[PDB]
């Protein structure tokens, strides 16, 4: 019986994940051995920080990280209904039905749920990238993270999307949203009310110099030097000593006159930004203060290919050569001060239209400021998957997808003949896990809102037209209510391309599960 | 499981058990052992809970709402962190009924919707009417001193309180502008105020400094590295060739300090400070010139001395620009507290000031540090803050009753929640009482049968137990205490009786 | 060994809560039946929670309290037995709580005392007799709700209104204006007329009998008519001229004593017959024994042993002969019975119940028995109060600002006092599968605008008595519902409860040899 | 002790589903049989569930009361005890999961299954097919079932006929709207009891209508043929009967009167004496005393059918008459049930898979709370024909699918074959069951798995 119990050490992580969706969710605490704390709501990062001793339960991990690598969201639907597939195929194989039947009948009951998709769908997302229309795609995926913020940071996410994106419409070959356009940064102080959108990225660090900031001149040059500030010397070794008193007035004035030469034909060239990936020397910062050039160092190279797509800069090997061809051009740069503290941003105008931007997040609590940059990054992937692949189509989310599944399921259990009857029925039970996860974690009694549910979905109408409401889902409630209420009022819907891909994900994770009756390991 | 969630509730018990008696300024002190062996005591939840580094997942959001209370607010550190743990414990047995965790979560925001709309409503601005300037800040002050040994002598230490805040700007203050040094000996009624900076007095050598301490208008100037010849510590060691040049070795420091010797008298700046250790070299030539110098001085008090005249810090003697150099009105330095203390006084430009203060012991003095400190905060927050509630239990009683009947009229499982929360509330003036050594039970109830009769500003005698109004007991907060802990309290209560689940990975 | 302190009043609490619990699940009607297995192996099924107690085992010293507190209330009430063991239960929960805020079990004790005698005073303020007799209906809903588990239930609402009507009129003085409701009355016939909804309501004594011969009137003496109540027959007696010349006598005291009505348990011969025609009497053969017996209460006569009393032989004319008016009879189908209206004084009434088929009026009779005891115990005490919930739920919110008016250290025992009494329509609603945190929840606010303009002798939209209905699942008077519960169970019930609580925390020490 | 919280629950399903898994293998003609292991060197080697349900010995009081079911349950039909006892804890099985994981209060579930009753009754009936009651040689093969394969097979001829006229006897036919139905008024036990004579025929054994005695007359010289002889038990009557014994002496004082005087006579036969006569004797059919079988008889018998008597049982030795007694009472219960309604029930599972069918579609257009348990009744009425599928060495995943999609197209008579094993017609096969076996499963299954669930505490005292 090593295959029931093995499922029984699922299920021991199984009620970890049903406390995750829904609004009910919490982020949970992990000290590394490094003493390093990271703090996430997602279930897929909080896998990565957790130790995995069983290899069955690196299975659904396995298939959850498949979720947050091509459409990034969903990764809670596809581990939750997972692990309820193999809950009710326990009865299955203690009732003397073999394993072998129960894995035929999921492909058969896969085939007929991917092909009722296309009927199910209720909208259709235009992909006009207006404001507006963005709040629609964003608010489910802020909903069941973070309550209470889904209002403020709809506005956020969706004003820093429009402003990555080029016009054009109705053209998938050449892709132009990336999952790098939108970075997320914190600062101490402030509040969510007071955050604004920014067109750039924001860089939280000090200036080191003393100008502050640029003026306000068209089609600013910035120029990205590897090399640093420095004498020209020989590439191997090169230290420069001093054997005698009498070299040193010639090499202190030489290292000077050299670095202003240099300094010179920059500044004429019209660059009026230096950005030197490698310290700078104490001498070089004083010819810079003079000309009037923003000092910037960057030493992270990640932020270098991001900053190369906005302006055009181009990084060079060498220093002195300000070559006219590769640098960028950005039309306004400024320095305000943001959340207490006076930092130097990077945002543009009209032309030189940036493909990566940054929101600045502001508030007085640490543990939720972590918090909303994790959920940042989940509504990322959401823009991404408005693409070719099912983009425009949506179905109506909170419950309501996976128990109108269950009519249409049981409805080609009987007319499939043979014993697949068996798999067909339970594969439509399971997703009653669902809508029971969402009314016990909020306090809502099963014998009220479940049979509600059940009777929304199935009614009595005279005639062949379907009518009345269909697009009740469940109800979180939080004020008053009487039995459910219509979805399409605050317009909570899922996209076709994250459940579509969900259910193929969920479906082969079980299928491993369930196919293996005998585990071998040895001690390492 | 569920019982990882009574687990949690439990273990923010035993911290906040320590810190009841924490509450209110006669109230019991937590001594702390730190690993560094230093021992320290205060009144100061702030301080308090920094020290406990708690293992548990969960007793890390009191020290994070601690910090915040502590920088936005600054007073209240140890009323925010009950008020937070006691609605956790007054939830412990609606879990064990099968009540949902979320219900009662939820229920909790509900009553600060309403919260919020209160103290509005209880926010009263006045400013000019029936007050004054000294008067406003004199009854103020002898409310933080009152039920101390010092209010006998409280006549006195008002004259000074006002003068504190006064010699600052009144849009921007701060409580650490205003330094406190514990000096044993001599009567507690002889301290005065002081602008300036004082020292420690480290040299207990006895044999020179000859030199009148009355100056007329000294010249300040900053030195960031030490100028010296003789030396206790060190010493240098002499091998050559030669018998006669075993002195010209140690002397290569002679000729860039003989010159450096000059350069002061013809800048003529007549104090000279260094975060170093100085040695007898720079107070020889100082003494004809009447320039004073003080060795050994810390790094804290040059940060002060730096924005009393607006100079700056130089780290050699040649370059030194005329700019750097400051002027003061008058330099005395006076035998009170049974030795000489140099102090500066009539800085125009002064950002900043300190208080001295004497007594028999320096536990004494440091008992009147922290009380001093609390009449600072309140007046701290009476300036930006025109909005000023009654404290001291007074709005806390308050709060409860209304939330009482509004549960009435609020059908659903939210009523039983709103009146738990509303109950939660008075274990603020109950803590209080038992504090001080009042009665509780009868307080509390006695309390209750007046705040029902319309008038709103009841609060709590902290002199003589009985029930009163703090309008005439002087008892003032301002209404960002009020509006900030509620909001820090509900977020960390509902952030921990969420956790159904306590992960610790080791390594 | 001997112990004290804290460890005594942990096993206090212990203790009970075990006892709760066997009277959790066995509160009201919606309570489901246990079995008690005892080391013999043997065990037994009942529904009733007084039975349980009685032979529940339990070692402890406040354990055995309860017994003889379970037992002081079958005595006497025999009802509530399982609510006085949960309000007892409660109160010593809530008083070991107070030994962490230093509260002395004194205090506690004459804090329940001063409560006590104050809730009274309030309970009697809101007491009311039987009201809303027009124009809305109480005692209908009481019998409907007790006929639901059988096939009268469907037409106990034409049944009802029979039963009211008839036991409304049966009160009478008794001893000096007792105003007691017998307890056996209203004698049930029935017959095979029509259909079972056809039963009319008989106001008056009805006898289930023929007329014999035919040849005499069915309707005589309209104005004044006497009955004659005889147990001894007017038939030629036997053994086991001298027969037949006593019977001759025994007729002629009757036609000379002006009785119209001759009522005869073993008949009347067909020699005596004769005489009756041209007297207009109205013969009876055999008579029930049971049912002569009460007309002569219902009628004023008296029961006649036999006619050879003493040395001599008549019926005692005028000394037994009744004041009616007139009696009079209907022809009625199957079975013909006989209508006696107008007596002297009688008070009561006959219901005869007519159906398709005596095996179905079998059943429908024995439960109107069982559905009239209910109401008869309830009508038997003059001052009835609403049950459910409604003395538990009305207290507990009066009790909050009431303990002000008090104070003095005694504000803390009157609130747990009266959050103690909302266990009763919590553990009620468990069996009746309903949530109890969402029905005491509510329950409170519509009692809170209720006490408001109370006092204020004015209202709009305020109405008082708010019950529960666990069977429909929604909140509705218990006074219509059919729900309602004499004041002399409650008081002595709740006053019983707190004696055996006083007793329990006055013990700080357990010696046992 | 005492067992609270949700663990006493599970405690009160384990008690009466353990009983019955075991007792699964008693079921049907090809029930396997079962060895117990008493202290005493012997065994009990047959298969019956009524006699080993009695020799187990039980902690929990919910196996108890299940024992006291299956008592009932013998004494109403002589077969069926198993199926009640593996109905009732099956269902329990299937409301485990609800009861525990799902949370779902206990009088939802009792509240459903009383629901559920009625709706499993009025199936049953539409699937019976109509019956005729008044065919003598329908009844035949009716009992027949409970005839072959047994030691009566011999005497079936004779046996058919005897267990016939047993029946006829006792049975009254009369019905009208004005005092109801009576039921015919049929017991078993007392008026249907049997008394054994040695000697004499089966064949030749005939049911008379009365009270037989073995006492004579006690007078040498007297009239043996009585016209309107009159029973008088304890006007000048024909006969005096007397309970206890009587002297010599007053025999010649009744001598003239012209009545015999009869003594010696049982108490419990006096009861039925009172439905011949009404006694507390006119009208009586015959007197005649005449010996046979070497044993002096008498006729008490008349004109009139009071349903209530004596049967006497000849044979060829008291050895054969024993097996009889056993074999004719198991057989009159089946033909009783045919005269409680003209219905006859498909054999062999067919009933049972007959009310899962129909649940499970009616139960989703109630909408309810109620709907989840009907699903585990459902599959609780299929456990009973796939019991005998284990038992029959066919596919149990396979047959049960397979039997459950004839239903919707075929009638819902077909059942399961204990001889062949694959799926077949019970009618044209002549397979038949009757319907009050399958009236009482049903409603005493479900009324005893309420009063398990009833329990959620074990109270320890006396």
């Amino acid at each position: 019986g090593q295959i029931i119990k093995s499922i029984a050490a699922i299920r021991e992580l199984h009620q970890m994940c049903l406390t995750s969706m829904g609004p009910c969710g919490r982020n949970k605490i992990i000290v590394n051995h490094l003493g390093k704390i990271i703090i996430t709501n997602d279930a897929a990062t909080m896998l990565r920080e957790l130790d995995i001793v069983h290899p069955a339960v690196k299975v659904l991990v396995m298939a959850t990280e498949q979720q947050k690598i091509d459409m990034g969201d969903g990764t809670n639907l596809v581990m939750i209904l997972a692990g309820e597939l193999l809950n009710v195929s326990e009865k299955l194989i203690s009732m003397g039905l073999s394993a072998v039947e129960i894995i035929q009948g999921y492909n058969m009951a896969r085939k007929f749920t991917l092909k009722e998709l296309d009927e199910m769908v209720v909208g259709e997302i235009t992909d006009k990238n207006d404001k507006n229309e963005l709040l629609k795609m964003i608010k489910p995926v802020i909903s069941s993270k973070k309550y209470g913020s889904e209002d403020i940071l709809s506005e956020l996410v969706s004003e820093a999307v429009s402003h990555v994106l080029p016009v054009a419409q109705q053209a998938g070959e050449i892709p132009y949203f990336n999952v790098d356009s939108i970075r997320v940064v914190k600062i101490m102080g402030g509040s969510l009310s007071n955050s604004t959108v920014i067109k750039g990225m924001v860089f939280n660090r000090e200036p080191e110099g003393h100008v502050k900031s640029l003026s306000e001149d068209k089609k600013h040059k910035v120029a990205v030097f590897t090399c640093p500030l420095d004498i020209a010397n020989t590439e191997t070794k090169g230290t420069v000593l001093l054997h005698n008193a009498q070299e040193m007035l010639d090499f202190s004035k030489g290292e000077e006159k050299q670095i202003d030469a240099m300094m010179k034909e920059i500044a004429d060239m019209g660059v009026e930004c230096i950005v030197a990936g490698a310290g700078v020397g104490e001498l070089a910062l004083h010819y810079l203060n003079r000309y009037g050039i923003l000092v910037l160092k960057v030493p992270s190279k990640f932020e270098l290919r991001r900053l190369c797509r906005v302006c055009g800069a181009t990084p060079l090997p060498r220093l002195g050569a300000p070559t006219p061809e590769e640098l960028g051009l950005v039309e306004t740069v400024k320095t305000m001060e943001i959340g207490g503290d006076r930092v130097t941003v990077f945002k543009q105008e009209q032309g030189e239209i940036s493909r990566t931007s940054t929101i600045i997040l502001r508030g007085a609590t640490q543990n939720n400021l972590d918090d909303i940059e994790r959920a940042i990054d989940d509504g990322v992937a959401a823009v991404k998957g408005l693409m070719k692949p099912s983009g425009g189509k949506l179905l109506p989310g909170a419950g309501a997808t996976e128990i109108e599944l269950i009519s249409r399921i049981t409805k080609y259990g009987e007319r499939t003949p043979g014993l697949l009857q068996l798999a067909i029925k339970q594969f439509a039970v399971a997703f009653e896990v669902v809508p029971r996860t969402l009314a016990e974690t909020a306090g809502l009694d099963v014998n009220e809102v479940l049979p509600n549910l059940y009777a929304a979905h199935n009614v009595t109408e005279p005639g062949a037209v379907k009518t009345d409401h269909l697009y009740k889902g469940v109800d979180i409630d939080g004020e008053s209510d009487e039995g459910v209420k219509d979805i399409r009022e605050e317009n909570i819907y899922d996209m076709l391309a994250t459940k579509k891909f969900a259910i193929n994900v969920a479906t082969e994770a079980a299928t491993t599960v369930l196919s293996i009756d005998q585990i071998i390991m040895a001690k390492k | 499981g569920k019982g990882q969630i009574i687990s949690n509730i439990n273990a923010c018990v035993a911290v906040q058990e320590a810190l009841k008696p924490t509450l209110g300024p006669l109230g019991s002190d937590i001594l702390i052992v730190t690993s560094n062996q230093k021992t320290t005591i205060s009144n100061d939840g702030a301080t308090i809970l920094k020290l406990l580094d708690v293992v548990h997942p969960a007793a890390k959001t009191l020290v994070d709402i601690s910090r915040a209370q502590d920088a936005e607010v600054g007073d209240g550190t140890t009323s925010v962190t009950i008020l937070a743990g006691e609605l956790m414990k007054e939830a412990k047995p609606f879990l064990e009924e099968g009540i949902s965790s979320h219900l009662i979560m939820k229920g909790y925001r509900k009553a600060v919707s309403l919260a919020v709309e209160k103290i509005n409503e209880l926010a009263v601005d006045i400013t000019s009417e029936k007050s004054s300037g000294r008067e406003l800040l004199e009854r103020c002050a002898r409310t933080a001193m009152s039920s101390k040994l010092i209010h006998n002598n409280a006549d006195f230490f008002v004259k000074m309180c006002v003068d504190a805040v006064l010699s600052l700007d009144r849009n921007d203050l701060d409580d650490k502008l205003i330094g406190i040094k514990k000096i044993p000996g001599g009567a507690m009624e002889e301290s005065l105020f002081i602008n300036g900076v004082a020292f420690k007095k480290t040299f207990s050598y006895a044999g020179f400094e000859q030199q009148p301490k009355k100056f007329n208008n000294p010249k300040i100037l900053s030195l960031n590295v030490e100028l010296e010849l003789k030396a206790e510590k060190d010493n240098a060691e002499v091998r050559v060739e030669h018998v006669e040049d075993y002195q010209a070795i140690v002397d290569a420091e002679w000729q860039l300090i003989f010159e450096k010797l000059r350069q002061v008298e013809e800048t003529g700046a007549n104090i000279v400070l260094s975060k170093l250790p100085i040695g007898d070299l720079a107070t020889q030539f100082f003494a004809d010139r009447n320039i004073f110098c003080a060795g050994r001085v810390s790094a804290d008090d040059m940060n002060r001395v730096i924005q009393a005249v607006g100079g700056s810090i130089q780290s050699t003697t040649s370059d030194i620009k005329p700019e750097h150099l400051g002027t003061c009105a008058l330099f005395e330095e006076m035998q009170i507290g049974s030795e000489r203390y140099n102090l500066f006084q009539g800085c125009p430009q002064a950002k900043t000031c300190t208080l001295l203060l004497r007594g028999g012991a320096e536990q004494v003095i440091a008992e009147v540090e922290r009380s001093l400190h609390d009449a600072i905060m309140i007046v701290k927050r009476a300036l930006q803050n025109k909005l000023i509630v009654a404290g001291g239990g007074a709005t806390e009683m308050e709060v409860s009753k209304c939330l009482r009947d509004y549960s009435k009229t609020i059908a659903g499982k939210q009523q039983m929640i709103i009146n738990a929360f509303a109950k939660a509330l008075e274990v603020i003036p109950r803590q209080l009482c038992e504090n001080a050594g009042f009665d509780a039970i009868e307080i509390l109830n006695k309390l209750r049968l007046a705040h029902s009769k319309g008038e709103k500003w009841y609060g709590v005698v902290f002199e003589t137990e009985n029930i009163g109004d703090n309008f005439a007991k002087f008892v003032w907060e301002p209404a960002l205490v009020k509006i900030n802990a509620l909001n820090s309290a509900t977020e960390a209560t509902n952030l921990i009786l969420s956790v159904d689940e306590t992960i610790t990975n080791k390594g | 060994e001997k112990i004290s302190g804290d460890d005594i009043r942990n096993q206090n609490v212990l203790a009970t809560m075990a006892v709760a619990n066997v009277v959790k699940s066995s509160l009201g009607p919606v309570g489901l039946d246990k079995m008690l297995v005892d080391d013999i192996g043997d065990f037994t099924v009942t529904n009733d929670g007084a039975t349980i107690l009685s032979l529940l085992d339990v070692q402890h010293p406040a354990g055995k309290i309860l017994v003889e507190l379970a037992q002081q209330q079958d005595r006497e009430i025999g009802d509530g037995t399982t609510s006085v063991v949960i309000i007892a239960s409660e109160l010593l929960k809530r008083a070991n709580e107070l030994v962490k805020n230093k509260i002395h079990p004194t205090t506690i004790i004459t804090g329940f005392r001063v409560a006590l005698r104050e809730a009274i005073r309030f309970i009697n303020e809101v007491l009311s007799t039987s009201v809303d007799t027009l124009g809305k209906e109480t005692l209908i809903n009481i019998a409907k709700t007790s006929m639901s588990s059988k096939i009268i239930g469907a037409d106990s609402d034409f049944f009802s209104n029979m039963v009211v009507d008839a036991l409304l009129a049966v009160k009478t003085q008794n001893s000096k204006g007792e105003i007691k409701y017998p307890v056996k009355a209203v004698n049930v016939l029935k017959a095979h007329g029509k259909s079972a909804t056809e039963s009319l309501l008989v106001p008056g004594y009805a006898l289930n009998c023929t007329v014999a011969s035919q040849a005499m009137p069915k309707r005589i003496a309209g104005g004044n008519v006497k009955i004659a109540c005889l147990d001894l027959n007017l038939q030629k007696a036997r053994m086991a001229k001298r027969e037949a010349g006593i019977v001759l006598e025994r007729v002629k005291k009757i036609i000379d004593a002006g009785a119209q009505v001759v009522l005869t348990t073993k008949g009347i011969d067909d020699l005596c017959l004769k005489e009756f025609v041209e007297a207009k009497i109205m013969g009876v053969r055999r008579c029930k024994k049971e049912d002569l017996r009460r007309i002569a209460r219902a009628t004023g006569a008296t029961l006649v042993s036999s006619m050879s009393n003493l040395e001599g032989e008549e019926t005692f004319e005028s000394s037994y002969l009744g004041l009616c008016d007139e009696v009079v009879q209907a022809k009625f189908s199957d079975d013909e019975c006989i209508l006696i209206k107008g007596t002297s004084k009688h008070s009561s009434s006959s219901i005869i119940l007519r159906g398709a088929n005596d095996y179905s009026l079998d059943e429908m009779e024995r439960s109107l028995h069982d559905s009239l005891s209910v109401v008869k115990r309830t009508l038997e005490s003059g001052n009835v109060v609403p049950g459910g919930g409604c003395v538990e739920a009305a207290l507990n919110i009066y009790l909050d600002n009431f303990a002000t008016t008090v104070g003095s250290r005694e504000q803390l025992a009157i609130a747990e006092f009266a959050a103690a009494l909302l266990i009763i329509p919590k553990t009620l609603a468990v069996n009746a599968a309903k949530d109890s945190s969402e029905l005491v929840a509510k329950l409170r606010s519509y009692h809170a605008a209720s006490q408001m303009a109370k006092p204020e002798d004015v209202k709009r939209r305020s109405y008082r008595n708010y019950g529960l209905d666990l069977i429909r699942g929604k909140i509705v008077d218990e006074i219509h519902a059919g729900v309602l519960e004499p004041t002399i169970s409650k008081v002595k019930s709740l006053k019983s409860a707190l004696e055996a609580c006083v007793a329990i925390l006055r013990i700080d020490t357990m010696i046992t040899v | 002790e005492r067992t609270t919280g949700r663990q006493a629950q599970i405690s009160n399903i384990t008690a009466a589903k353990a009983v019955a898994d075991v007792i699964r293998t008693c079921l049907g003609p090809k029930a396997m049989l079962k060895m117990l292991l008493d202290p005493m060197g012997g065994l009990v080697l047959t298969n019956d569930g009524h006699a080993i349900l009695r020799e187990i010995d039980v902690a929990h009081p919910a196996a108890k009361s299940m024992l006291e079911l299956s008592r009932t349950q013998d004494e109403e039909v002589g077969d069926g005890t198993t199926t009640v006892i593996i109905l009732a804890g099956e269902i329990l099985a299937q409301c485990a999961p609800y009861l525990i994981e799902k949370n779902i209060h206990p009088v939802i579930i009792i509240q459903a299954l009383k629901k559920a009753l009625t709706d499993a009754l009025e199936v049953i009936k539409q699937v019976s097919k109509p019956v005729d009651v008044e065919n003598d040689a329908a009844m035949k093969k009716l009992i027949q079932a409970s005839i072959g394969t047994k030691y009566v097979i011999h005497w079936s001829e004779k046996m058919c006929e005897l267990a016939l006229d047993a029946v006829k006897t006792v049975r009254k036919d009369l019905g009208q709207t004005v005092e109801g139905e009576p039921n015919f008024e049929i017991d078993i036990k007392r008026y249907v009891r049997v008394e054994k004579i040695p000697g004499g025929d089966v064949l030749d054994s005939r049911v008379l209508k009365g009270v037989l005695l073995n006492k004579d007359v006690v007078h040498p010289k007297m009239s043996r043929h009585i016209e309107n002889p009159r029973v008088v038990l304890l006007v000048r009557p024909t006969l005096v009967i007397t309970e206890k014994g009587v002297s010599d002496l007053a025999q010649h004082y009744l001598l003239k009167g012209g009545c015999s005087v009869l003594r010696r006579v049982k108490k419990s036969d006096n009861n039925r004496i009172a439905r011949v006569t009404g006694a507390t004797g006119t009208n009586c059919g015959l007197f005649k005393v005449e010996m046979i079988g070497d044993e002096y008889f008498s006729f008490l018998d008349n004109c009139k059918e009071p349903k209530a008597c004596t049967i006497m049982l000849r044979g060829g030795s008291k050895d054969i008459l024993n097996e009889i007694d056993r074999n004719l009472q198991d057989a009159m219960a089946v033909a009783r049930n045919v005269m409680l309604s003209p219905s006859l029930s498909p054999g062999g599972g067919a009933t049972e898979m007959a009310v899962s069918v129909k649940l499970a579609e009616k139960a989703k257009q109630l909408e309810g709370i109620q709907q989840w348990p009907y699903q585990a009744v459902a599959d609780a009425m299929e456990c009973i024909p796939r019991t005998l599928i284990q038992n029959a060495g066919g596919d149990p995943i396979r047959l049960l699918s397979q039997l459950r999609a004839k239903h919707a197209q075929g009638n819902f008579t077909t059942g399961i074959d204990g001889d062949k094993g694959k799926i077949v017609d019970m009618v044209s096969y002549g397979i038949w069951e009757p319907e009050v076996i399958k009236q009482q499963s049903v409603k005493t299954a479900i009324e005893s798995a309420c009063l398990l669930l009833r329990v959620d505490d074990i109270v320890s005292g006396v």
